[PDB]
DNA sequence: GCATCCGTGAGTAGAGAAGCACAATTTAACACTTTTGTCAAG
DNA sequence: CTTGACAAAAGTGTTAAATTGTGCTATACTGGGAGCCGTCACGGATGC
């Protein structure tokens, strides 16, 4: 089967590695591979050297290197034994007795730093995770327009989040200019003198714009002195502390000076640099030397501003959502932020403990506690909103996962605060932003997806690459560039036609500052690299994406997260080219490292001969349990004695056929409705896909319990469970576990446990039950494990952990735990989702046998049938151009590469149909077969729908039809034709995560809530459907009170109703009249302990009693 | 219906010294096609003993009696060196398709039901031309194409169809 | 609707004859269409009214069924003693709604014979069933249009090609009329007769006015040449589409506002059969963002406002 | 909307209180101050001046 | 749609008033064993079950039959709640 | 009259970091009868 | 149907260890700490 490529555009650099955003963030941040004197200062070095030297004020402890050992498991060992994949953290510090004048130095173990596994996610507790970068305002100085008052604007200074306050410049109405810190406004005149300015020097700098300067010379504290301006400001920033000199001065190099607790950042300084043309020596406000203030950054600030206001040419406002303005928090930063916090909290132990308890004999070792450093770093990696659970259903979605970016987390937003503005596609996403990928609903603009061409940079800004274009001919030169720089430059189109290098259309389509334009081919100076850096790589993956709406793409994208790995898993027919990079970006599959000659193949493991000799093992993942349930197995693909080259495929990972990305089947589409099991949206199938086992998933159901300590004796994980016969028994080993190979189905045991029994006399009819049939009450009781209602399947892993196991850091009072693996292979069913590529999404809503389906004249059927109706509304109009190019690729035995935008079109495809059509038709010819009559009948009425042409043959008639992508289709059932041509073709469909299996769940007793009494929710906990209040107002409109009324009382919290219901059921009697709910009664009380005398009375205004005398004193 | 393989207890398991998992050679064996030459014949167990390097196919079954194999060149599993491949595959005779959930034939305890397609026919495709005879030119000339996996030839298929609807026209015989 | 619209043809349109057997010579001919309109003395007709004059729906019925005439053809049928002109997919949704109410003549009179089939017209028919005939009676009707409305759309012959989306070759002479009239803009603007805002605005209307027509040019092509294409029967008929979304389909995509609200000078020139290009996509990406945000926090704004109004008038 | 609009429109504001013990610019609903008055009125006393 | 609905909605002023009359003549039937019917013998509600045709069990079905026939009489005060209850008990023994 | 701070509200489902001494009180191990319960005897 | 007497079961009174509660440490030490932030409109009051 061979593949034909479309496309004209030829891309000059490769995708860049897809999960360098999370790998080489974290890289930098740890910089585990540099020796230490060669550090960079960045990362957890950088934290050391902030947080270090601590002084007492003649004692310090500094710092000189750090170092990372060996993880102490592995992470397979680590997943199995629910640890965390790190490595110990050893810092060598050194102890300085200023006074005595002696240095002693030792290596402190500061604990451990969860480690990046090599597809770019952690093992925190047994669970793999991934960290999303966050998106926030960058640090720096902003100039806005006030919206209050035209004509005004105010100056924002931003440090880095929680590393300083925001601070405001604004011009008042007055004239003087005012500084806000902390919501406290105060004129920066004041703080302007403590820096050491005069009136002189204002005037000389400030002067030469207007009135400005005027009302920034109140001479009432200019000749006041810096050191009591100091303590004046410090009683307006904190009233009412004794002003003392000493105090005064640490409060404010705390706040605008202090390294340690202000910091405008690398990205931030950066900027401030770049607006101001400043250039700061480090990254605060201001620098505290020589017992006085020197400014640093408000002078280039109120410059700027009052040059703005004035309305100076070089200024301008500054837009905060433009992405120059947005910075990205990786991995790195994330993690090292919360380093910084941690070793904080560190260093003010170690300075609380260094100053008491045998000062003359101390040691790095007794002074550092390294618990507030691994509790940041534990609370960040397991209870921060940025470190989520790992998406995996397919590689996919962890490759989608880990390219993730939002806006929201810790420092960043709330929905609430989330408007139009962050949410929207700001004009500079192009090229670093998927502008249609995004979660809709509540989520939409504020969880976005990085583009496939973009990369963050140091600083944290995301830059795209564009090709150098001077004197017309576009060069080589890739130049990966901020969205402020480029606003500089005139960047053609990808799809600019060249002849050779030089741009051969004289009207070129550009962009200027976000504008299409038009201009000629010497004003280019930039090209984009190609149509997929505007989109991200689900995006990228969507096949004649032009043609579909982006509300319909921003689906077909999100869904392919979704789907999950099937065992005859197919790539599509149509293909965009970016299938075999997902596969191998996301280490799922197995490649040769170089060129070499496979020895031993089998299904657990490959072993490589290379050809410098080594002998190269491979062990396979096979059958394991994803996050999500769904089963990822390596198939080897290579047979023994086969040569391999450098990067030849070895095994097929999950979701992946032949090294490319295998989300689905492709499966023969007739678009056509079908007696209403089309009907909104529902999709009718064949059943020869599961004749041959098309759509069918493997998915792996995790079981697990404990034995623990109890007051009344030990939990027994044991065969002998009391009063269950040998049938209940009959899959149970001596251990008391199900046998692995076992089929469960719901209510058997998965492992037995026996309880201790609390104790308590057991109620009098009970007694005289035990009297009579002479049987003595046992101790212990059933608490065995067994398979919930609606699951089960092959018992394939069991997992016995058990206290003393080497790192097995059970939890006290557990003896040991039993996990139990139950593997069922799904079959494709009635209410499970099936979804393409371009957002049309439906549920299986019947299943067909082989002879109902239509089939074409030769006699194949079709596989699946969709309903025209949900295209005209979705306007998503590649679906229709995959099935044409599928349909063709079914006769000609190819598939087919075209990228988005620039691909097969429509004369590509119809004369790829030509050729379908001679294979399609000239088969029947030679076999000695001429034109049916039902397709005569067919052709007849085509020329009535103007679809063919009059006066042609049938053949040729037929061949116009097929140029279309309709064919003659008969129906199984009657074996007539349909009455006018259907399309026909090949789709790639995928079969989505949810499934209704996993969905269906029902309820008439169960658990119930502690204090409110109601039924839980959840189909885990076997609870009941949420009757919420617009569901009642549904009854109220209706007027159904008495339905209405069970809901609340009989069905949900009414204790003595639900009782009495259950009992008048089951005797064959109707439910008695409903009591007052139980939730009443707890507002009742609630209310009274609010010192609220809330009471019940009737028609003559007695008390009325609903607690039935419980709550009543004698 | 039913897989037996030495060692192996489910069908989410692979053999050591074999390239393919349970799964796949299950799969495998979905396509076998056996041809019973005994009318009274409804069930045959299929011995495989094999040992690697080898490639194994439907010939490398255990010859039996009254039993034929259509396709003795198709691939049921690659053994590498050290490599052992003892089954015990059960052929039945039914009608239509029968999932491994609804029949549940386990010949012993380790044995994997195995989705079941009964069905030798593989498609089939009737076809209408324009005839004539006489003077009258409305005339049907049917031709149907039957295509069949080679255990029943499409003439008996052809056969047997007949007859099955030749049956349920008779059920129209006496009413009610 | 597919079965009661009636299949209009043009090969003999606007012919006149003298007698009915003529008209009928020349349809066996081939000259005249069986559904074209003719002339036979001074009366419109058609060759399928004169030719096939069923006497009962029964009979025309089995002339569907042995293929001589189709559903959609105009024909002669006597129903209710009345010598009616219509198709026999007409006839048979008549004979629909009597048999679903067990009522030959009160279903005479709740229906519209002489039209096809659509949203209106069949909530039309719903709601007066519901008045003379009551709930159960309705209910019954309901699901007798249910089952022959999905029984005759599957048969229909109901697609969508790429060629369905039939792009009319007016919008190739608006969108050079449209560039001409552009530059004309743009020359007034170098010569000082409008301003800024004025050239702007001046734009806008020129693609507002040029969208409009491609609509209107888009639904002509389907009236007069492909009465039966998918696409316009959907949206005539009322299951699916508007013409909004049609437009975008075979015409033009059209203008596109920025985040700001403004809108942008250069529309989206292409459809989404054509395929819109890579900068052409970005710009169609800000409204179709703001749309998505629009649509979030408009349920919650929504949703409360249903919630007060249930508290203040729940007594 | 006739029916929400109605409760929009229920109360009413009292501008002169008369012979009853209300108060001026006491808001209470329309039909109270309605039952109110014709009890003032059935025994002679003023009653409550109010608007909408 | 529930067999002649349209007629049991056209015996009483307020739609309610009649789901009131059918749930309480229901429970009056369940109460007394479906003794106290006033359906002939051929009229009464049927299913269909393996063993053969039997009863219907349910109430709600036999109230809503019961009331087109016109055997039924329903309002408001007609006799007094202690005596309707003892004196069906007595004619009709459960 | 107006300007400002505070308070209120913003859709529904589901799935998810001191020892130590000593006294005072309680627990648990004993012994003890004393008490039910029980199998011979009539 | 009473012995009756007899061992187990249960109650009970000491006594011990164990657990728990409380007091007390004598160079001099004398005003904290973390935040600090991207929504918007709406009453309602509180003063100016
Ligand atoms: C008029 C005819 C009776 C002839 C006679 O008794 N004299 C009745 C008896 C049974 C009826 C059909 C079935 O209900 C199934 C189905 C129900 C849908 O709702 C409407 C379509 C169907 C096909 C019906 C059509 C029509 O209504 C039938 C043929
Ligand atoms: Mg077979
Ligand atoms: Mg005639």
């Amino acid at each position: 089967m061979e593949i034909k490529r479309f496309g004209r555009i030829r891309e000059v650099i490769p995708l860049p590695p897809l999960t360098e955003i999370q790998v080489e963030s974290y890289r930098r941040a740890l910089q585990a591979d540099v020796p230490p004197e060669k550090r960079e200062n960045v990362g957890i070095q950088a934290a050391f050297r902030e947080t270090f030297p601590i002084e007492e004020e003649g004692l310090v402890l500094d710092f000189l290197e750090y170092r990372l050992g060996e993880p102490p498991f592995p992470q397979d060992e680590c997943r199995e034994k629910d640890l965390t994949y790190q490595a110990p953290l050893y810092a060598r510090l050194q102890l300085i007795h200023k006074d005595t004048g002696l240095i002693k130095e030792d290596e402190v173990f500061l604990g451990h730093i969860p480690l990046m596994t090599e597809d770019g996610s952690f093992i925190i507790n047994g669970a793999d995770r991934v960290i999303v970068s966050q998106i926030h305002r960058s640090p720096g100085v902003y100039f806005t327009p006030d919206p209050a008052r035209p004509g005004r604007y105010i100056a924002s200074i931003i440090p880095l989040p929680k590393r300083g306050p925001w601070i405001d410049l604004e011009v008042e109405p007055n004239g003087v200019v005012s500084m806000k810190v902390n919501k406290r406004k105060f004129p920066l005149v004041l703080l302007l003198r403590v820096l050491g300015y005069d009136q002189e020097t204002l005037a000389r700098e400030l002067g030469a714009y207007g009135e400005l300067v005027q009302g920034l010379m109140d001479e009432s504290v200019f000749a006041m002195r810096p050191e009591e301006a100091l303590i004046r400001l410090f009683t307006l920033l904190r009233p009412g502390d004794p002003p003392k000199r000493d105090k005064a001065v640490a409060y404010v190099y705390g706040l605008i000076a202090d390294p340690r607790r202000y910091d405008l950042g690398e990205a931030g300084r950066y900027k401030a640099e770049e607006k101001l043309g400043i250039r700061l020596s480090g990254r605060t406000l201001a620098r505290f030397e020589d017992g006085e203030f020197k400014d640093e950054v408000f002078l280039p600030t109120l410059r700027y501003l009052f040059a703005l206001t004035a309305g100076v040419p070089g200024h301008e406002v500054d837009d905060i959502d433009h992405l120059g303005n947005r910075r990205i928090r990786t991995v790195g930063e994330l993690m090292t932020d919360q380093f910084r916090v941690g070793l904080a909290r560190l260093a003010r132990g170690v300075r609380e403990r260094m100053l008491m308890g045998s000062e003359d004999s101390l040691t790095p070792a007794k002074l550092v506690n390294s618990r507030p450093l691994e509790a940041a770093i534990r609370e960040f990696f397991s209870r921060s909103q940025l470190s989520q659970f790992k998406d995996e259903t397919n590689p996919l979605s962890s490759l989608r996962h880990k390219r993730r970016i939002s806006a929201l987390g810790p420092g960043g937003l709330t929905r609430e605060r989330a408007g139009f503005d962050v949410r929207d596609v700001h004009r500079t996403h192009y090229g670093r932003i998927c502008p249609v990928e995004t979660p809709e609903g509540a989520n939409i603009g504020l969880i976005t997806s990085l583009a496939a061409y973009a990369r963050v940079d140091e600083l944290g800004f995301i830059r795209t690459p564009y090709r150098r274009v001077v004197g017309g001919v576009v060069t080589d030169e890739v130049v990966y560039m901020t969205a402020t720089e480029e606003d500089r430059y005139t960047i053609a189109q990808a799809n600019t036609p060249l002849e050779g290098n030089r741009i051969a259309a004289e009207r070129v389509v550009a962009r200027r500052k976000g504008e299409p334009v038009i201009v000629s081919p010497e004003e280019v100076e930039f090209m984009d690299v190609s149509p997929k850096q505007v989109f991200s790589v689900n995006t990228n993956l969507i096949p004649f994406l032009e043609h579909d709406d982006a509300n319909r793409a921003l689906m077909g994208s999100n869904m392919q997260t979704q789907a999950v790995p099937l065992i005859r898993a197919q790539a599509p027919v149509v293909m965009t080219g970016l299938e075999e990079r997902v596969v191998r970006d996301s280490l799922a599959a197995l490649y040769a490292e170089e060129d070499g000659e496979v020895a031993k193949v089998d299904g657990n493991r490959i072993v490589v001969r290379y050809e410098d000799g080594r002998l190269v093992e491979y062990p396979l993942r096979r059958f394991y349990r994803s996050n999500q349930g769904t089963a990822l197995d390596q198939r080897p693909r290579v047979v023994v004695g086969q040569r391999v080259r450098k990067g030849d495929l070895l095994a097929d990972g999950p979701a992946s056929e032949n090294g490319f990305l295998a989300l689905g089947q492709n499966v023969l589409v007739a678009i056509m409705p079908f007696d209403g099991y089309n009907f909104e949206d529902a999709i009718v199938i064949s059943e020869e896909l599961l004749k041959r086992d098309f759509y069918t998933s493997i998915h792996i159901e995790r079981y697990e319990i404990e034995a623990r300590d109890t007051k009344l004796g030990p939990e027994r994980i044991t065969r002998d469970i009391p009063h269950l016969s040998e049938a209940a028994l009959r899959d149970l080993d001596e251990e008391g576990v199900v046998r692995i190979g076992a089929e469960v189905k719901p209510g058997d045991i998965l492992v037995g446990r026996t309880s201790f029994k609390g104790e308590s006399e057991p109620t009098p009819e009970e007694r005289l039950l035990r009297s009579i049939f002479g049987e003595k009450a046992r101790d212990v009781k059933d608490t065995s494990l067994r398979v919930p209602p609606g699951e089960g399947g092959i018992v394939v892993r069991t997992v016995r952990l058990r206290r003393g196991d080497p790192g097995v850091e059970l939890k006290p009072g557990v003896r040991e735990v039993v996990r139990v693996y139950v593997a069922q292979k799904r079959k494709l069913q009635v209410g499970d989702k099936l979804a393409n590529r371009h957002g049309n999404k439906g549920v299986v809503a019947k299943i067909l046998p082989v002879e109902d389906m239509p089939h074409l004249p030769d006699g194949t059927p079709v596989d699946v049938i969709l309903n025209p109706l949900g295209v005209p509304s979705r306007m998503n109009l590649g679906q229709i151009l995959e099935t044409h190019l599928g349909l063709a690729g079914y006769f000609l035995g190819q598939r087919y590469i075209s990228p988005i935008f620039d691909g097969a079109k429509e004369p590509e495809i119809k004369e790829l149909l030509a050729q379908a059509f001679e294979v399609y038709f000239g088969k029947r010819k030679g076999e000695g077969f001429g034109v049916d009559k039902r397709e005569v009948e067919v052709l007849r009425r085509a020329e009535k729908l103007g679809l063919v042409t009059p006066g042609k043959t049938p053949e040729e008639q037929l061949k116009e039809l097929f140029l279309q992508g309709k064919v003659v289709l008969y129906d199984g059932r009657t074996g007539e034709p349909i009455e006018g041509p259907i399309v026909v073709g090949q789709m790639f469909i995928m079969k989505l995560y949810h499934m209704v299996e996993d969905k269906m769940h029902a309820r008439s007793t169960g658990p119930y809530s502690l204090i409110t009494q109601q039924p839980l929710g959840g189909k885990a906990q076997f609870g009941g459907q949420r009757f919420g209040e617009m569901e009642v107002w549904a009854l109220e409109a209706y007027g159904a009170a008495h339905t209405l009324q069970e809901m609340l009382t009989l069905k949900s919290d009414d204790i003595e109703g639900r009782n009495a219901a259950y009992e008048a059921i089951i005797k064959g009697e109707d439910v008695p009249e409903p009591s007052v709910p139980e939730s009443f009664r707890v507002l009742v009380k609630e209310l009274q302990a609010l010192a609220l005398d809330v009471q019940t009375l009737d028609e003559k205004d007695n008390p009325v009693d609903i607690f039935e005398g419980l709550a009543s004193k004698r | 219906t039913s897989v037996y393989i030495e060692d192996v207890l489910h069908e989410f398991s692979t053999i050591p010294g074999v390239k393919e998992d349970v799964v796949e050679i299950i799969l495998n064996l979905k396509e076998l096609v056996v041809r019973f030459l005994n009318p009274s014949l409804q069930t045959v167990t299929l011995l495989l003993k094999a040992e690697g390097p080898k490639e194994v196919k439907a010939r490398d079954f255990l010859p039996v009696a009254d039993v034929e194999i259509m396709n003795p060149d198709l691939h049921i599993a690659t053994l590498e060196e050290g490599g052992r491949l003892n089954m015990e595959v059960r052929v039945d005779r039914g009608v239509g398709y029968v999932p491994a959930e609804k029949h549940g034939i386990k010949d012993r305890i380790n044995a994997i039901p195995v989705d079941a397609v009964f069905s030798p026919v593989r498609r089939v495709a009737f076809q209408v031309e324009d005839t004539r005879l006489g003077q009258r030119t409305d005339l049907d000339k049917l031709t149907l194409r039957i295509w069949t996996d080679g255990s029943v030839t499409p003439l008996e298929a052809l056969n047997q169809a007949v007859e099955i609807l030749r049956e349920h026209l008779t059920y129209f015989s006496n009413p009610q | 609707y597919y079965i009661t619209q009636v299949r209009k043809e043009k090969k003999g349109a606007g012919l006149e004859f003298a007698t009915p057997e003529e008209a009928l010579a020349a349809h066996e001919r081939g000259e005249v269409a069986l559904n074209a309109p003719i002339k036979v003395a001074g009366r419109e007709t058609s060759v399928g009214r004169l030719k096939y004059v069923f006497a009962n729906p029964d009979e025309a019925l089995l002339a569907v069924a042995h293929g001589i005439v189709d559903l959609q053809d105009v024909v002669t049928v006597r129903y209710m003693g009345k010598r009616l002109e219509t198709s026999p997919g007409r006839i048979l949704f008549a004979r629909i709604v009597a048999e679903a109410v067990e009522d030959e003549k009160v279903a005479w009179e709740l229906i519209q014979l002489d039209v096809p089939q659509e949203k209106n017209s069949l909530k039309d028919l719903v709601y007066q069933a519901f008045l003379r005939l009551g709930m159960e009676k309705t209910a019954r009707l309901l699901d007798a249009l249910k089952y022959y409305g999905f029984t005759f759309s599957t048969t229909s012959g109901i697609t969508i090609g790429i060629d369905d989306a039939v792009i009319p070759e007016e919008k190739k002479q608006y969108l050079e009329e449209a560039d001409r009239k552009l530059l004309q803009i743009e020359q007034a603007y170098e010569m000082g007769f409008l301003t800024d805002r004025e050239r702007y605005d001046q734009i806008l209307q020129l693609w507002t006015e040029t969208t409009e027509k491609v609509t209107q040019a888009v639904f002509k092509n389907f009236e007069e040449n492909y009465p039966f294409n998918p696409l316009y029967v959907m949206a005539q008929s009322g299951a699916r589409g508007n013409p909004q979304q049609i437009r975008q389909l075979c015409g033009l995509r059209g203008l596109m506002q920025k985040p700001s609200g403004e809108t942008f000078e250069v529309p989206v020139r292409s459809s989404f059969r054509e395929g819109l290009t890579v900068l052409e996509y970005f710009i169609s990406s800000h409204g179709a963002r703001k749309g998505g945000a629009d649509t979030a926090l408009r349920t919650a704004d929504s949703g409360y406002l249903t919630r007060k109004l249930v508290d203040v008038t729940h007594e | 909307i006739e029916i929400v609009v109605r409760q929009m429109m229920k109360y009413v504001e009292v501008t002169d209180p008369g012979d009853s013990r209300l108060l001026e610019g006491q808001v209470l609903e329309k039909w109270d101050v309605e039952a109110l008055n014709e009890r003032l009125i059935a025994e002679g006393k003023t009653p409550v001046a109010w608007k909408p | 749609a529930e067999p002649g609905i349209d007629k049991l909605f056209g015996m009483v002023d307020s739609k309610y008033r009649l789901t009131v009359v059918v749930a309480k003549r229901a429970q009056q039937l369940l109460r007394h064993g479906f003794k106290n019917t006033v359906l002939e013998p051929e009229e009464r509600p049927k299913m269909q079950t393996l063993e053969g045709l039997f009863d219907d069990p349910n109430a709600v079905t036999w109230a809503m039959k019961e009331l087109l026939t016109g055997r039924l009489v329903f309002g408001e005060n007609l006799v007094p709640e202690d005596r309707l209850q003892k004196e069906m008990e007595r004619l009709y023994p459960v």
